[PDB]
RNA sequence: GCUCGCCGGAAGACCAAGGGUUCCUGUCCAACGUUAAUCGGGGCAGGGUGAGUCGACCCCUAAGGCGAGGCCGAAAGGCGUAGUCGAUGGGAAACAGGUUAAUAUUCCUGUACUUGGUGUUACUGCGAAGGGGGGACGGAGAAGGCUAUGUUGGCCGGGCGACGGUUGUCCCGGUUUAAGCGUGUAGGCUGGUUUUCCAGGCAAAUCCGGAAAAUCAAGGCUGAGGCGUGAUGACGAGGCACUACGGUGCUGAAGCAACAAAUGCCCUGCUUCCAGGAAAAGCCUCUAAGCAUCAGGUAACAUCAAAUCGUACCCCAAACCGACACAGGUGGUCAGGUAGAGAAUACCAAGGCGCUUGAGAGAACUCGGGUGAAGGAACUAGGCAAAAUGGUGCCGUAACUUCGGGAGAAGGCACGCUGAUAUGUAGGUGAGGUCCCUCGCGGAUGGAGCUGAAAUCAGUCGAAGAUACCAGCUGGCUGCAACUGUUUAUUAAAAACACAGCACUGUGCAAACACGAAAGUGGACGUAUACGGUGUGACGCCUGCCCGGUGCCGGGAGGUUAAU
RNA sequence: AGGACCGAACCGACUAAUGUCGAAAAAUUAGCGGAUGACUUGUGGCUGGGGGUGAAAGGCCAAUCAAACCGGGAGAUAGCU
């Protein structure tokens, strides 16, 4: 899906277009339409919680069936979806019931390909169940955590989990980023990677790009006046401090992480 | 059924202007002064009944009063109803 | 230099609106103030 | 009243929003108006503002607010659920003409249409806080067709020229008509249609979904335009009669064809692009409960209604905004004729205006302008300004390099007008006739006419023909920073900021974090190709050491030491 | 195709000149930059003071912001006029 394409303009320079030429040109299907609404930072007080958020293009939904749960009544996909929620893509699929769906999408998933869920799903890639089922080893994405609720893991360009340990009733998987974690064999997963992994090839060159993929500027902190930033001050470009939080805690690297809920299941943490 | 007793109630007054006269002899349009409610079909059976003659239609309308002063306070008239009323033919009384 | 002030007759109402202050404690805590002092007015939205 | 001047993608007309009587009649000149006032948005009085259809209201939501329950919370109360309202949005339909001093698509005329209700009729499965569909949507381009619109002719009707000519390639005006209706087009999309069956659409489906099988290639749907009706009507120059020297009344001819062609419509089209592009009602289908004899619905007829509220007027502004009748600001709608690439530039059209003191006088000094001898920047902090250039078409045109640019590089050419080529050519347009076909608003036809470049050549006036306006100076060396961008409403616009990638770091979801007294927010409807923070800034070459200090990541052996 | 160019409107405020009791509590004149997009403007809505938001200047917040306005404390206090 890469062009170099040609600098004809100064702020065209270093663009890379990304171009899936069998990216349905047209709309998407209604039945997975929905309303949106651009946060932009605020909170139900309104104030803005996470910063330089705010514009970008009305973007419609495509509620994901990460569940999947439909078992035994097979489907085949129809077309892969661009989806701007994501930066992978969303494949619909027919349901022998005729009820359909989008799907996102392993490498391989192109058009024409007949799947389904459950715990007797065929281990060609797209299908999904639990890793009790699941073959050991295998390399899988979208994963459940819990039993239901609905699938938060590999959901990702590219993503996908390779099978480290399957610890009786238990499993560990390697993250993509190199945590290794327990999780219940009944918790849910899908076979395969997912496709579309060339994003990071992307390099949103003009400011117009993330400004039209909904960025405001960001600070240098130090630049801006003491009055409100931990970094502040500077008879000009002075630093001389620790890096902190934009609340004073420090930055470039601290251990943060407490979570202890489930700290039970961080079999060796991400480096 | 619009009781008379609202009814009668309802009309404040005929009156008198070029216009009146003009819509009076060009089209026996006649030329009131009635109530602030004065629904246009209110008005249509309150003349109805009133000259026991045979309305055609109305038009409704609002004045605004002039906000004159009085010496030197200000004041303003309180507004009242107008309104078109003619017949397919009709005696003017 | 366009300056301050700018109408809106809608807006003056969700602005101070008469339902806008008797709605919220603060406003039901003004129309005394000015009862109290025994302004012509409530507020504007005659 | 006359003559003069001025504007006119507005200093015109219509609106929202605001204004909330100023508009017009009559009347007076205290004050108001910056002079005077006979005039008035000034004083006083009267008047006028007409909606089944134009808005509002109304039906629906939209981001939002509020909030029964509840949850959270000292009390306030936060918050959201059911809900529920909240246009800049969506949803039934009107127009032509006439009409007054003052409104008008509402009044008169005429012609519409639309939405309920009511009944009468015959047909009779309908019905829903619910199913589905539709409403329904982005950007960029690009035509083509049409049309308003505009041009010429034909037409009519007027007239014959204040001084050379001016009975005709003469001159002046005009050369009109709505909606809808019926047409159904250029066009655009569309496979239809039948039968069966099915874990799908939260039950249920007859519907949407699907599966199959069939089975035929048609239909459907959309859609300007134009044509007939409209509209033997009215309008419509003018004429005539009367006068309130302001308008009345009647007559009212012609009122067609061709050309040119929209930033408008067919267009929610098409085709392409990634930045991937409201919702729900109105509408259509559907059945649950229920009743389906009733009801309800189908439709034909008939009948009725279609509340109110708004409605004048003002508006790029004397009425809005800024204390003034304000050189400041305020969105939307329309958009002529002349040259012109042209929504401009100039100058007129309809229109409208001539900016509320005037008049003389013509020193300085100003303030804007124009004008200039030689010199040509020596002036000045600084070539600030000014000047100086500028267009079109062609020829030709560097350094350098991210190969694009630069590069309107530079530099030069030439340009009017008439005639001919060629009494309008290229081109465009397309008449008639001729035909062809399932007959149409069909097609090939042929070119009638008409519209219409550009070039060449001829000839020729000037001093000059990019003739006015309009309309970059350019060079070369570089610091800076890659730039498009942002920025100090009001003394500063860059190198300051941001920014694209790059690295660091932090973080695997009840994620980090931010607000939050906590609920619960956003993150993120995302799950690390993700986001946070920081640093830094394209890109190419690269990016060393000092871990002492100070922070941070880890290690714990011992010293260390609270609360108990 | 373009955060393309020239340049109308539109938005902006770079240079000078008036003008600084001015017509205007920031103008206009001469110019001038952008001019399909980080475009721009309505109508609607949201954000709150040691708060908001800020492509950061300590900006900007009803002309007024190194801590808005307004009420109160409070007749704050003032080895100082």
């Amino acid at each position: 899906a890469v062009v170099k394409c040609k600098p004809t303009s100064p702020g065209r320079r270093h663009v890379v277009k990304v171009v899936n030429p069998e990216l349905h040109k047209g709309k998407p299907f209604a039945p997975l339409l929905e309303k949106n609404s651009k946060s932009g930072g605020r909170n139900n007080n309104g104030r803005i919680t996470t910063r330089h958020i705010g514009g970008g293009h009305k973007q419609a939904y495509r509620i994901v069936d990460f569940k999947r749960n439909k078992d035994g009544i097979p489907a085949v996909v129809e077309r892969l979806e661009y989806d701007p929620n994501r930066s992978a893509n969303i494949a619909l699929v027919l349901y022998k019931d005729g009820e359909r769906r989008y799907i996102l999408a392993p490498k391989g998933l192109k058009a024409g390909d007949q799947i389904q869920s459950g715990v007797d799903a065929a281990i060609k890639p797209g299908n999904t169940l639990p890793m009790r089922n699941i073959p050991v080893g295998s390399t899988v994405h979208n994963v459940e955590m819990k039993p239901g609720k609905g699938g938060q893991l590999a959901r990702s360009a590219g993503t996908y989990v390779q099978i480290v340990a399957r610890d009786g009733a238990y499993v560990t998987l390697r993250l993509r980023s190199g945590e290794m974690r327990k999780v219940e064999a009944d918790c849910r997963a899908t076979l395969g990677e997912v496709g579309n992994a060339e994003h990071m090839l992307r390099v949103l060159g003009k400011a117009g790009a993330a400004r039209w993929r909904g960025v405001r500027p960001t600070v240098r902190g130090t630049a801006m006046n003491p009055v409100d930033h931990p970094h502040g001050g500077g008879e000009g470009r002075n630093f001389g401090k620790h890096p902190v939080t934009p609340w004073g805690v420090q930055t470039k690297g601290k251990k943060t992480r407490s979570n202890k809920r489930t700290d039970k299941f961080i079999v060796r943490r991400r480096s | 059924m619009i009781r008379e007793e609202r009814l009668l109630k309802v009309l404040r007054a005929p009156h008198v202007s070029e216009k009146a006269s003009t819509a009076m002899e060009k089209s026996n349009t006649i030329v009131l002064k009635v109530a602030k409610d004065a629904t246009k079909a209110e008005i249509k059976a309150a003349v109805q009944k009133l000259f026991e003659v045979e309305v055609e239609v109305v038009n409704t309308l609002v004045v605004k009063g002039k906000v004159k002063r009085h010496g030197q306070r200000i004041g303003r008239r309180s507004d009242w109803k107008k309104a078109y009323v003619t017949l397919k033919e009709g005696q003017n009384l | 230099m366009k300056r301050t002030f700018q109408p809106s007759v809608l807006k003056r109402n969700r602005s101070h609106g008469f339902r806008a202050r008797m709605a919220t404690k603060n406003g039901r805590q003004v129309l005394a103030r000015r009862r109290a002092k025994g302004r012509a007015r409530l507020t504007v939205s005659k």
